[PDB]
């Protein structure tokens, strides 16, 4: 499945 | 003089946090990131000892440099016309912990037990001096992949540390814990605790436990891989549901599965090197 960043906010 | 004193690389990355390039300190070759900030994407403002009217960011970083290598130290910080430039010391060789689980998988738990460790002492010194990071992640942790040393970046989400309610925040939702969901409310240091159980998780299994907000209010942890019952243990304790029934810094270290952390140096030599 997907691992990503996230982004703050 | 900005452009004098440092020799300008590539970006390094860009996001919410503004952009950063990699750089060079002329007088002594130091490697150094150096961090542009525009002034209308700033939320909150500090006053230094002088009064001056700086970032928040720029305060955060100042009440916690010190010889403690755990966090990112400000070197310098420049005003311009539209935008604030933080120099920020650059660990060489580098990778951030997402980049390297991404890489490697879940973790060793003995590895994950000597980052864990590393993540909690800087924590407890930004707490130290008063700072609150508010966007603990894997993405914002450094690894001197010689030395083993972890360090703590972007302090562009943070604030001053107080015992009161929070009701704002900017850092990364699915590290957020489920009072900001559900309520929009969270104490310091309650929340850090929870965004430190999900960091774990990350660690010991290899992503994050939680995508969406009904797993984050939801109170299920499912292990994806195998993982130690102390391990576990300690981990959905820091995701308790209810802030108060979550361990405190000092609960979480004196842990059992804390116990006998390699230094730094054995991690290298161990797992890095
Ligand atoms: C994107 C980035 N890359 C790097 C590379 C490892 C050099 N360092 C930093 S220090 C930082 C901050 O806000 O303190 C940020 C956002 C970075």
């Amino acid at each position: 499945r997907k691992r990503r960043r996230h982004p703050s906010g | 003089p900005l452009e004098s004193q440092y020799q300008v690389g590539p970006l390094l990355g860009s996001g919410g946090f503004g952009s950063v390039y990699s750089g060079i300190r002329v007088s002594d070759n130091l490697p150094v990131a150096i961090k542009h900030v525009e002034k209308d994407r700033i939320s909150d403002w500090g006053e230094l000892p002088n009064g001056t009217r700086v970032p928040m960011e720029v305060v955060l970083l100042k009440k916690v440099s010190s010889g403690f290598s755990g966090v990112i130290r400000l070197l310098d910080w420049f005003e311009r016309p539209d935008s604030f430039v933080l120099i920020l010391e650059r660990p060489e060789p580098v990778q951030d912990l997402f980049d390297f689980i991404t890489e490697r998988g879940a973790l060793q738990e003995e590895l994950a037990r000597s980052f864990f460790w590393q993540v909690l002492e800087a924590v407890r010194h930004c707490h130290n001096c008063g700072v609150l990071h508010r966007d603990i992640k894997d993405e914002n942790i450094l690894i001197d992949l010689n030395r083993g040393e972890l360090k703590l970046i972007d302090f562009g989400s943070g604030a001053l540390l107080k015992d009161t309610v929070y009701t704002d925040f900017d850092g990364t939702r699915v590290y957020s814990p489920p009072e900001w969901i559900r309520y929009h409310r969270y104490h310091g240091r309650s929340a850090a605790v929870w965004s430190l159980g999900i960091l774990l998780y990350d660690m010991v299994c290899g992503d994050i436990p939680f995508e969406h907000d009904e797993e984050i209010i939801g109170g299920q942890v499912f292990f994806r891989q195998r993982v130690s019952s102390e391990c576990q243990h300690l981990i959905r304790w820091c995701l308790a549901l209810r802030p108060s029934d979550r361990p405190t810094f000092e609960e979480i270290q004196n842990h059992p599965w804390m116990q006998d952390v390699l230094l730094p140096q054995e991690t290298a030599e161990i797992h890095l090197h």
